């Protein structure tokens, strides 16, 4: 919605810069935002499904890394 | 005067024709006995004198063919990526890299 | 001479080609011998009448498929000897000169 | 007269065996009664959609018996199974008949 | 003992329920048996996990759902939840 | 037996790649695709012989094969679950 353009072009460059990328096309940014959202709805769909399983109405960092665990990736320092 | 020329399908015609024929075949490609042996020499330094069930080889070959053909479509995509129709050793190195096993 | 399965050099247009003799035909007996035994012509088997009065050989061109297999008489067949091999080289040189003349006329057509 | 749990649930997949599996599987301290019923209900569905797509493949390949080539066409033509079972390779399946466009003759 | 246990006649009957005219060969049938076994283990394992996360102790029909919806991709999911819910509804109605 | 990796004739590696839909093949592929195999089969056969000797068995079982494939992320169907 409004926050999907909130992932800004320098921030995408900063991700690319952290990623070692020197030159970036102008068409990278919007479809990279799309790849970001498809990843976000997938992970948060799993995380929220874990959340209403617990009779809960907030999602937790524990549930996030738990969804990540299902998806395959693990995060540390955020519980779990 | 008029000298003969043989009937030769052009470079690529024969290619795509056997592509359509092989993409309809389910039969295994790598031959059975050649493959079976491929294993018995690999399973030497792990342990000597193994025996193998009459299914394990078939499972391990057809499995290898599945792994190799799945590597081969994205190898084809990596070759098309550089606007080429020839695949190169760099293509499968990149494939195995991005799967995360190089 | 000529033997079943032996090498031979044969006409084909203006040029010489190597061939295998698979059958040997005798005009008097209306019969031919073959390789895997005398036998007559089959239902679908026939020999052109220009040569069928002379001694024919069914031959297979080397480096070319069975669709080129044909009956040839003494006019079109010769034994595989050094004289025939040498005139085969000579006619190969004639074909080379024809190809060179083709190259010359096309490069003059380009200009 | 003893009736089976599947006819109680209106299914052809058996509740009994899958309860015996869920229990021996030790998934939790106690398994309830409705969990194998729901489990058999979902398994028959996913065994059915896959069998109905295989039957469509067999009709299109004009065969009167299911062959794993039909199973491969069923699992690969459906994109939802393609990330359910794109992780999965099956026996004697082959691949989809796909040619990239740049490889076509001009 | 000798007895080996598989979903042969059950998948055969649901096939006849879908198509009462179509055969099956034995190795495609092993494809089906291994496939239902694998999806059963995925759905049951996730369920076991959910439970151990929620500090529960029992595999309720609920877990199998949170699971079926957590594992199977969406299209298959909502239909699987629908058929499982009507199946357990039939089970409790017939007691 | 030794160096039977060559048993898969280039004719074969190509049939597989052909199955993959490629058109042309580079010349030094054949050592390398075969390499994708020596390393792939060695880790597969390591997991398989691990299950073999752990299960007190002296025959490598097709069961153990599909079991090891289930572990490494290259699972196989049609040989038991």
């Amino acid at each position: 919605r409004d926050n999907i353009q909130g992932i800004t072009k320098p921030a995408i460059r900063r991700l690319a810069r952290r990623g070692g990328v020197k030159r970036i096309s102008g068409l990278i940014y919007e479809e990279t935002r799309g790849v970001l959202k498809v990843f976000l709805e997938n992970v948060i769909r799993d995380a929220v499904t874990y959340t209403e399983h617990a009779k809960r109405k907030t999602v937790t960092a524990m549930d996030v890394v738990y969804a990540l665990k299902r998806q395959g990736r693990t995060l540390y320092g955020f519980g779990g | 005067g008029g000298v003969k020329k043989p009937h030769r399908y052009r470079p690529g015609t024969v290619a795509l024709r056997e592509i359509r024929r092989y993409q309809k075949s389910t039969e295994l490609l790598i031959r059975k006995l050649p493959f079976q042996r491929l294993v018995r020499e690999i399973a030497q330094d792990f342990k000597t004198d193994l025996r193998f069930q009459s299914s394990a080889v078939m499972a391990l070959q057809e499995a290898s063919e599945a792994y190799l053909v799945a590597l081969f479509e994205d190898t084809n995509l990596a070759a098309i990526h550089a606007k080429r129709v020839t695949i190169m050793p760099k293509d499968i190195q990149l494939a195995r890299r991005i799967r995360g096993e190089r | 001479e000529f033997a079943l399965g032996g090498r031979c050099l044969a006409f084909h247009g203006p040029l010489m080609y190597e061939a295998k003799i698979l059958k040997i035909w005798d005009p008097s007996s209306k019969m031919y011998t073959s390789i895997p035994k005398p036998q007559k012509l089959g239902e679908d088997e026939s020999i052109p009448e220009e040569i069928i009065n002379g001694k024919c050989f069914f031959i297979h061109y080397q480096g070319w498929k069975s669709s080129w297999d044909e009956w040839v008489g003494y006019d079109r067949i010769r034994a595989y000897n050094e004289e025939n091999i040498a005139m085969k080289k000579r006619l190969a040189n004639e074909a080379k000169e024809a190809k060179k003349s083709l190259l010359e006329q096309q490069k003059k057509k380009k200009l | 007269k003893a009736k089976t749990r599947s006819s109680r649930a209106g299914l052809q997949f058996p509740v009994g065996r899958v309860h015996r599996l869920l229990r021996k599987g030790n998934y939790a301290e106690r398994v309830g009664a409705g969990a194998p019923v729901y489990l058999a209900a979902v398994l028959e569905y996913l065994t059915a959609e896959i069998l109905e797509l295989a039957g469509n493949a067999a009709r299109d390949n004009k065969k009167t018996r299911i062959i794993p080539r039909h199973l491969q066409l069923a699992v690969r033509n459906d994109e939802e199974l393609n990330k359910l079972l794109g992780r999965v390779t099956i026996a004697q399946g082959g691949v989809l008949p796909n040619i990239q466009s740049v490889l076509l003759p001009k | 003992k000798t007895r080996k246990e598989s979903y042969a006649i059950y998948v055969y009957k649901v096939l006849k329920q879908v198509h009462p005219d179509t055969g099956i060969s034995s190795k495609a049938m092993s494809i089906m048996n291994s496939f239902v076994n694998d999806v059963f283990e995925r759905i049951a394992g996730e369920a076991s996990r959910l439970a151990h996360y929620n500090k529960r102790s029992t595999i309720t029909s609920r877990e199998i759902q949170t699971a079926v919806r957590l594992l199977l991709p969406g299209e298959l999911a909502k239909h699987a939840v629908s058929e499982g819910t009507k199946a357990v509804t039939k089970y409790t109605s017939a007691k």
